[PDB]
């Protein structure tokens, strides 16, 4: 059921075939898919973290800029 | 499978698949490479997609930010932006995995009833969802006008239709 | 001198006068100064953190979208 | 003050100012409230400001991303975006503190020589800096067409001129 836990699957897709690698987190790094990795974590979607008020800044923006269209 | 276990584990600690494990994983879903690019098109633009969608809900119905509107205070606006992101992330996982079972079970089952209990307006939710659907289809198909994505030349129409169906499951559950 | 360690002053200006408060890190969130705070740290400007490739994503965007004008 | 000691401390760990201490901080600089709003305009929009500036450099000279180009690889483009952010952040601290001593000492002293040794081109830096200056001034003066700031109506012209002078110090040091 929807558990009211605000948890959601965070999927991150990495393509580092340019050669600038991030932290090693998976053991398979050789062959055709060298440089490619997918991560999934199941965690709370928080308003902010690490001192960074991510969603609060987005909220401030809506109130003042909802009349703007960032898609064009 | 590695990822299914993340959904059900006690702490949701991240799992990672690369190289030969990822090659194997892509064999179990259709159009594996384009599918990864389509998922990336969602998650790498999560803030943009949520912002534009909630902003369009408000611009079409500014009473939502009038006193006693659904998103009048920053606290409520942020909760709404959060929920839109939660939904979007469950949709992204549905596209990664090729089905909607986790979305249905852990995001949608009980959600309409919770929103009724809270007084969260269904019309506003429907519009945030329909804009998120349109925005995601735009990014997947590289028809986003301010932010294109680099991918090998081709056609992602089938994956766009698939993701649209997952958004349609959200809409139908919350109507 | 410039130390070649990429450390810069991170200034964060908080205005939470809407009433939704973040974590308390100083006295004074009361009276005429309700909701206002300034933070400064001196730390490396990293390419990413916490698994989020912040500057790598910005670089990908430039390669494809340098012909777009996000200011209009 | 306490923020000066953060700059010079061995570990740079954060310090915070609120309440009466924030009232005192604002007295010792001119136009304290508008100044805090101006610093906020810079740091809250740091990704946008840096992105538009470096993107402007590239669109005025697309050879920079072709093979044999100075930001051709992702690694180099990211180093350039990082450097633009470092400079912007030293400028933000100059506007917070009311002077440019830390910018000149810890960011600019030695930087022209370092870029010469690395082959970081002065003309590209000049354009990135000039766009960043114009962008920051635009944000501070209600000339940001895709992002309005919430501030009481009024005249931030002096603060825009001040921050312009800090950018001019960067330009002159790196020319
Ligand atoms: C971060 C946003 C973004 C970037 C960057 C980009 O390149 N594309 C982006 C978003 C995007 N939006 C849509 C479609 C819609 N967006 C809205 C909301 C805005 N329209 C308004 O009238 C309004 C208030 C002033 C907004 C805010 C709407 C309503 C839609 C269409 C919904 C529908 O039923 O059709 C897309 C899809 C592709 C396109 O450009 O049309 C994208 C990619
Ligand atoms: C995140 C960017 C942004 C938002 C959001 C907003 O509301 N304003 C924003 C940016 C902004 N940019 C400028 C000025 C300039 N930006 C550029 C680069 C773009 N022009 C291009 O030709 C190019 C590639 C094709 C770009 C990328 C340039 C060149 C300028 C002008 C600099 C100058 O010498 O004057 C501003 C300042 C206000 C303005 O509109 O000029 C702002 C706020
Ligand atoms: C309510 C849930 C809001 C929301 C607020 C957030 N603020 C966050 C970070 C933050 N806020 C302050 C200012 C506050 N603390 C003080 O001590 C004083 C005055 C003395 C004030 C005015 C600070 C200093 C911080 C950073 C904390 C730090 O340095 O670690 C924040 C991020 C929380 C976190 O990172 O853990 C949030 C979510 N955000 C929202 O979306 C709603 C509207
Ligand atoms: C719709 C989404 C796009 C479109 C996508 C295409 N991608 C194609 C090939 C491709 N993409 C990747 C990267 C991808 N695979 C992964 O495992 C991960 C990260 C974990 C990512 C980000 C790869 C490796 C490939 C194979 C070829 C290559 O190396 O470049 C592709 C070509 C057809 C196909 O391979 O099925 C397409 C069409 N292209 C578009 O034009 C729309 C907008
Ligand atoms: C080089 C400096 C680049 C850049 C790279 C970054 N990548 C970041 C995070 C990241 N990258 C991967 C994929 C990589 N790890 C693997 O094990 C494999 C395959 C087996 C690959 C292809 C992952 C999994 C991660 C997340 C790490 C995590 O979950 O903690 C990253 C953020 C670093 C961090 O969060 O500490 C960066 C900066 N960024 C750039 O700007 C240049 C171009
Ligand atoms: C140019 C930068 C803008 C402009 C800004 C104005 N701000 C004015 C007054 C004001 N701003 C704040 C918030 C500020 N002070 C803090 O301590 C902090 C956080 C630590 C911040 C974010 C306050 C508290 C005030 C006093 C008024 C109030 O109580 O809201 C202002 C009025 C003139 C003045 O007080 O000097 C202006 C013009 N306005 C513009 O049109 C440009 C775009
Ligand atoms: C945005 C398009 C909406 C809007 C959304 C609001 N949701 C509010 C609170 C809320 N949302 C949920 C569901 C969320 N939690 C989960 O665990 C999951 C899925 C796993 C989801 C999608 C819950 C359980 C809650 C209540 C508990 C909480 O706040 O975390 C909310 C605040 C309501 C209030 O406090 O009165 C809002 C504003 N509101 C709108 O008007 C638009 C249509
Ligand atoms: C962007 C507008 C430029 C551009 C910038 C590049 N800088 C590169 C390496 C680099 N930058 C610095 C200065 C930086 N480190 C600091 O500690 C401080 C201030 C406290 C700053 C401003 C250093 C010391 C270095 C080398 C060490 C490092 O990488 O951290 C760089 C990579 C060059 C290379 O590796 O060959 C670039 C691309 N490049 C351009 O084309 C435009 C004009």
């Amino acid at each position: 059921a929807m558990r009211k836990d605000a948890k959601a699957p965070y999927v991150t897709v990495f393509d580092e075939r340019d050669g600038c690698g991030g932290p090693t987190k998976a053991g398979g790094n050789s062959g055709d898919n060298k440089g490619l990795c997918v991560k999934v974590a199941m965690k709370k979607v928080a308003y902010g973290e690490g001192g960074v008020d991510r969603i609060g800044e987005m909220a401030r923006d809506v109130f003042v800029n909802y009349d703007k269209q960032r898609g064009k | 499978d590695a990822f299914s276990k993340v959904i059900t584990s006690a702490d949701g600690k991240a799992a990672y698949v690369g190289g030969a494990d990822l090659q194997a994983l892509k064999k179990f879903v259709s159009e594996g490479n384009k599918r990864m690019d389509s998922v990336n098109a969602i998650v790498s633009n999560a803030s943009c997609i949520v912002s534009d969608s909630v902003s369009g809900m408000v611009c079409e119905n500014p009473s939502l930010i009038a006193p006693n509107g659904g998103v009048y205070t920053n606290r409520k606006m942020a909760a709404c932006l959060r929920d839109a992101e939660i939904i979007l992330r469950y949709v992204s996982y549905s596209l990664l995995s090729g089905d909607s079972s986790v979305l249905e079970d852990r995001c949608l089952n009980g959600l309409k009833e919770t929103y009724a209990s809270l007084g969260v307006p269904a019309a506003g939710n429907a519009r945030t969802i329909s804009i998120m659907k349109a925005t995601v289809i735009g990014f997947i198909t590289n028809n986003s006008q301010q932010k294109k994505l680099s991918t090998p030349a081709g056609d992602c129409s089938a994956l766009a239709s698939e993701v649209g169906g997952y958004f349609d499951k959200v809409s139908s559950a919350l109507a």
